């Protein structure tokens, strides 16, 4: 009885250890593919990229707004992203759809979050380092930029705007 | 002969971990 | 009372206990706040005529985190994984180190406490820089965690002695899970103690003008997982080695449950990248690694999963309940000790759907930072560590202070664990949905009342949970005073033993439980995989640092 009992609770338990790794397998494999395909872009570009916050906003890419969009590739754009206490710029980001968008996202004060509501876009932003994704946006509009790091009393407010033209 | 309970338990958690995980992979790609 | 001079360790193990649940009352109360808040709703005005040292939503999620997450689970952690072993292997832990651990956690507490009531460190539990706490903030928190170092070096020593008194004898089950449990911690914790000392606290000091975000918030999540399991093993001992009695029947495999441990042991550290998932200059290889051994780690909780579902369903067979249903009405449900952590691990169950979503990288870009996150969490931590603690106030505040638990508190703390459990469903229903809408964590939003409307239906359980959760702690607030502020004493209660399970029979694998035995190898290995997680990527941050200035925007 117990002497069965622990001799078939024990089985069972190897047959569940078996089939949880399995599935632990199989989710590995579904990432993996992810990683294979365009939608692998949000993952930050994981090289190091120092900048100086306290001159970002004086020299450099960071320092005109109105010039944050630049045209680099055939069909590619790359945006200079500044998030900030308690915005982002430009304000708006004017981008074309179907190009590839290569986000370049810094901050010269504290950490803020960078997440674009509708799309996979989220990211840390911080102070001294450049963050670099990419996306292409496939249908046009308005989509909202949400800083989803705690940054202050100013925090739930902090909102941007992207507009992703014909 | 079989602890059918513990089955069903692991039964719940796989198909809740399924449910959750296909969902929020369904989610990704939509927003991708 | 005589029984303090045989058994010193239960004041001890009391002091932890009650310091660890005042600190949990505390930083609850701002909790139905800001549930209230996920679900739109602004009673800020109410808390701070009732607290006027709040100034901001922020200043009350900060103490919240570090009351409820930190120092609660801490000392809940130091009681259980020292008191445990202690009566298990019936002997007498160092008491001057006892007592010195508890009063570092206290006076660290303490100093810690002050700069976050002044509103001086309104910064969160995981304190980024460069938003710059109090430096009585950093050192408080430090000395407050370095506290557990004298925690690890007590179950050494009892186990060392034992082993010394007991050569060719493999360690008892709960020292066992104590002795790989605090090993794994220290290990854990230098990730965090580095944080302080190279970085936090010479710059909270004036001593240095930045911080290198990116270093810090790597040396952070180090400590920052493993930490998740110092709060969920204490109670999985608990869970293992206590509730299969209080169920009505036996710990079904003491190996498998070494097994667990032991795999906690290896594979609680080399993962904090996946609170990193969304951190630029960390390279994606090393992100897909620790996404891969995050699923691995998984393993002893799934393997959890089955020992105690098949030691409860052991316990409801026993107590006459047949079919595939009628084991479960069998168990004690009148017994809030059994209640608490059942309904825990049933909460269980999402809880952890939701980690192995979070840990599968790029999915992971879909929830991070949403509202997801502590709809998560809640359910493992504010969830079934939390109640596995309150459940055992109805057995261990008996054995330490020989307090009797009358029927009237019985069945007020079937109530209390009930609502909790409930609260915290609802709850986790509400933040998960949000979280999936896009809602921020950390946020304020019912002071943005028209920038979420889409989580109007999700916000309703917010707020019902809020109110729920409320009640629940009111009661509980009621009911462990009433227990601790009794009058009758009865030192037959503090003398009986601890209603440690035993294991049933069958033959175990002598072979597996000698070869988790070797403690000194498998610390050795879990600290290789640390050093090969971690290495490759820490040496090039530090190559590379690039402090910056620090701000206090609160
Ligand atoms: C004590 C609390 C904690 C536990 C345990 C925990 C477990 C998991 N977590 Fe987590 N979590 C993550 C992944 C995991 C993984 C894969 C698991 C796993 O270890 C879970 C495995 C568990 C299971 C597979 C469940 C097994 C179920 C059992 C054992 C119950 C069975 C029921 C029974 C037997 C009863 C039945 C009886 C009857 C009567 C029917 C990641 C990412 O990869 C993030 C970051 C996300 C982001 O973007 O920020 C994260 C963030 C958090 C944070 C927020 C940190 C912050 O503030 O930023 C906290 C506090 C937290 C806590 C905790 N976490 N987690
Ligand atoms: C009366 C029950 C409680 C309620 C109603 C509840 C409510 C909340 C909610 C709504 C949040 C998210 C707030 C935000 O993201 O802005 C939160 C944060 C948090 N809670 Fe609780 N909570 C409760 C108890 C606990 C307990 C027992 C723990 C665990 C020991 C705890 C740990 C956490 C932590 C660690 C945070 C994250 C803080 C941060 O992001 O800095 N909670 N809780
Ligand atoms: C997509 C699929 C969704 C469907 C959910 C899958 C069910 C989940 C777990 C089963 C785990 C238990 C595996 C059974 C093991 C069999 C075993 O080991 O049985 C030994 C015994 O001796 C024989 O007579
Ligand atoms: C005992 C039997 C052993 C066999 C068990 C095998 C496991 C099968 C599970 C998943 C297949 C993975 C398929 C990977 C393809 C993913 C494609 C996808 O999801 O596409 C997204 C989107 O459409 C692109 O743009
Ligand atoms: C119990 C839990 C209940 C589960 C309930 C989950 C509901 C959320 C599901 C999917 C969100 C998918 C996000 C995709 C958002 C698309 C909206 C969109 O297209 O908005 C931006 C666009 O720019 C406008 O012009
Ligand atoms: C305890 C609390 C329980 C927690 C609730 C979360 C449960 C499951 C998540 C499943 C994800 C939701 C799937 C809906 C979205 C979907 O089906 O995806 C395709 C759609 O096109 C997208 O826009
Ligand atoms: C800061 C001072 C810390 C004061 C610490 C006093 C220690 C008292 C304590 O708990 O130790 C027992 C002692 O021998 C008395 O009976
Ligand atoms: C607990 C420990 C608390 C920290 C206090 C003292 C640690 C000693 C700090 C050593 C002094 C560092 C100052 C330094 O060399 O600063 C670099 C400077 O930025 C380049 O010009
Ligand atoms: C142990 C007791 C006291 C330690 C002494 C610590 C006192 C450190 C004071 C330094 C300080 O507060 O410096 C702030 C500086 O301007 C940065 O913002
Ligand atoms: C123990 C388990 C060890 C096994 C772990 C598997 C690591 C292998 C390849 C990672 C591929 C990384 C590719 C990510 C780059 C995609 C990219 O550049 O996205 C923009
Ligand atoms: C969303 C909020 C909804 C909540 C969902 C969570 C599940 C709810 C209860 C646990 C069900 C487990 C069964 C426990 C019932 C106790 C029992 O079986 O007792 C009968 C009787 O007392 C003989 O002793
Ligand atoms: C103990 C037991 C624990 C187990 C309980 C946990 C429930 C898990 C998943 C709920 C499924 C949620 C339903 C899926 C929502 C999909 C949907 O409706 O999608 C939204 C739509 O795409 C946008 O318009
Ligand atoms: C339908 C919509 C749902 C709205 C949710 C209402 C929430 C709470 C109601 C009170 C719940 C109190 C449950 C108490 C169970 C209890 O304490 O009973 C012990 C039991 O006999 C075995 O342990
Ligand atoms: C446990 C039961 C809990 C809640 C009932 C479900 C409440 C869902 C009702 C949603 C009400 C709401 O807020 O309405 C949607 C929107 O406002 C339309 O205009
Ligand atoms: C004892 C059993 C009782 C258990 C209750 C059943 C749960 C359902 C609803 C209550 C929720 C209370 C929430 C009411 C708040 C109103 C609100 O915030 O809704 C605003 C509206 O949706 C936008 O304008
Ligand atoms: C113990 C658990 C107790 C569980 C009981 C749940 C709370 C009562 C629900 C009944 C509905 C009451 C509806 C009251 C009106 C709500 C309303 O109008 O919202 C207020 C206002 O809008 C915001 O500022
Ligand atoms: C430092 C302690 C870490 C090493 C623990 C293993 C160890 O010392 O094992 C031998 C033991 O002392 C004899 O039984
Ligand atoms: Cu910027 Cu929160
Ligand atoms: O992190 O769990
Ligand atoms: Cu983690």
């Amino acid at each position: 009885d117990e002497h069965k009992a622990h001799k078939a609770i024990l089985a069972y338990e190897k047959g569940w250890l078996a089939f949880s790794l399995a599935m632990l397998f199989v989710f590995i494999a579904l990432i993996a593919y992810t990683l294979a395909t365009h939608t692998a872009g949000v993952i930050p570009a994981g090289k190091l990229e120092r900048v100086d916050p306290t001159t970002v906003r004086q020299e450099g890419p960071w320092a005109d707004p109105a010039q944050a969009v630049v045209q680099t590739g055939p069909n590619q754009y790359t945006v200079y992203v500044l998030a900030f206490a308690f915005g982002y710029q430009p304000n708006p980001i004017e981008v074309p759809q179907g190009a590839e968008i290569v986000f370049k996202i810094t901050s010269p004060d504290v950490i803020h979050g960078f997440h674009v509501e509708g799309t996979n876009i989220n990211v840390e932003v911080l102070p001294g380092e450049v963050s670099t994704v990419r996306y292409t946006f496939k249908r046009p509009g308005e989509y909202r930029i949400i800083c989803n790091q705690y940054c202050g009393l100013g925090h739930q407010n902090m909102f941007g705007t992207i507009v992703v033209k014909e | 002969e079989k602890p059918k309970g513990a089955l069903a338990v692991i039964l719940v958690l796989t198909l809740t971990i399924l449910v959750f995980w296909l969902g929020v992979y369904a989610v990704f790609f939509a927003r991708g | 009372s005589r029984v303090y001079e045989a058994y010193p360790e239960k004041k001890a193990t009391l002091y932890f206990l009650v310091l660890g649940f005042l600190a949990l009352i505390v930083g609850s109360l701002f909790g139905p706040f800001q549930a209230l808040n996920y679900g739109n709703v602004d009673a800020y005005p109410l808390l701070k005529r009732l607290l006027p040292f709040v100034q901001s939503y922020y200043q009350g999620l900060t103490l919240h985190g570090v009351l409820n997450a930190i120092v609660f689970t801490q000392l809940f952690a130091q009681a259980i994984m020292v008191y445990l072993p202690a009566r298990e292997l019936n002997m007498r832990p160092n008491m001057g180190l006892m007592w010195l651990s508890w009063w570092m956690a206290f006076i660290g507490l303490v100093v810690f406490a002050l700069p976050l009531l002044a509103n001086e460190a309104t910064v969160l539990y995981t304190f980024y820089p460069p938003l710059k706490g109090h430096w009585a903030f950093y050192l408080g928190a430090s000395v407050f965690v370095l506290s557990t170092w004298v925690s690890i070096y007590i179950v050494l020593d009892l186990w060392r002695r034992w082993k010394a008194a007991n050569p060719g004898k493999v360690t008892p089950l709960v020292t066992y899970m104590a002795v790989v449990f605090w090993l794994m911690w220290f290990l854990a914790s230098l990730g965090l103690v580095l944080e302080a000392v190279l970085f936090l606290l010479p710059w909270s000091f004036g001593l240095v003008e930045g911080v290198d975000p990116l270093v810090a918030r790597t040396l952070f999540w180090w400590t920052g997982h493993p930490i998740l399991y110092f709060w969920l093993l204490p109670a999985y001992a608990i869970i293992y080695t206590i509730l299969p009695k209080q169920a009505g029947g036996k710990l079904v495999s003491d190996p498998m449950a070494r097994l667990a441990f032991l795999l906690f042991l290896l594979l609680s550290t080399p993962v904090g990248f996946h609170h990193q998932f969304a951190d630029p200059g960390i390279d994606p290889t090393w992100k897909m690694i620790h996404s891969v051994l995050t699923l691995f780690v998984a393993v002893p909780s799934l393997m959890t999963a089955f020992t105690v579902a098949a030691s409860l369903e052991f316990a409801g067979r026993l107590r006459g309940g047949r079919g595939l249903f009628g084991w479960i009405r069998a168990l004690p449900w009148d017994n809030p000790a059994f209640v608490a952590p059942v309904l825990g691990l049933l909460g269980f169950i999402p809880g952890g759907a939701g980690g192995i979503v979070n840990a599968s990288f790029t999915l992971d870009y879909v929830v991070h930072n949403t509202a997801w996150v502590p709809g998560h969490f809640h359910l493992q931590v504010a969830s079934l560590v939390t109640l596995t603690a309150m459940g055992s106030l109805y057995w261990l505040l008996p054995n330490l202070t020989g307090k009797p638990i009358s029927d009237a508190q019985r069945r007020l703390g079937l109530a209390v664990v009930w609502l909790w459990f409930l609260g915290m469903m609802i709850m986790a229903v509400g933040l998960h949905w949000a979280g999936l809408l896009n809602v921020p964590r950390r946020a304020y939003i019912a002071q943005v009342p028209d920038a979420y409307p889409h989580a109007a239906v999700p916000m309703v359980f917010n707020v019902l949970a809020g109110i729920v959760l409320l009640v629940a702690l009111l009661l509980f607030i009621y009911g462990l005073f009433s227990v601790l502020l009794s009058r009758e004493r009865k030192p037959e209660l503090a003398e009986a033993p601890l209603p440690f399970a035993e294991v049933i029979s069958g033959p175990e694998d002598r072979r597996l439980v000698l070869a988790m035995d070797r403690i000194g190898f498998w610390f050795a290995v879990a600290a290789i995989l640390v050093v090969l997680a971690y290495g490759p990527t820490l040496v090039q941050l530090f190559g590379h640092l690039n402090p910056v200035p620090g701000w206090r925007l609160w």
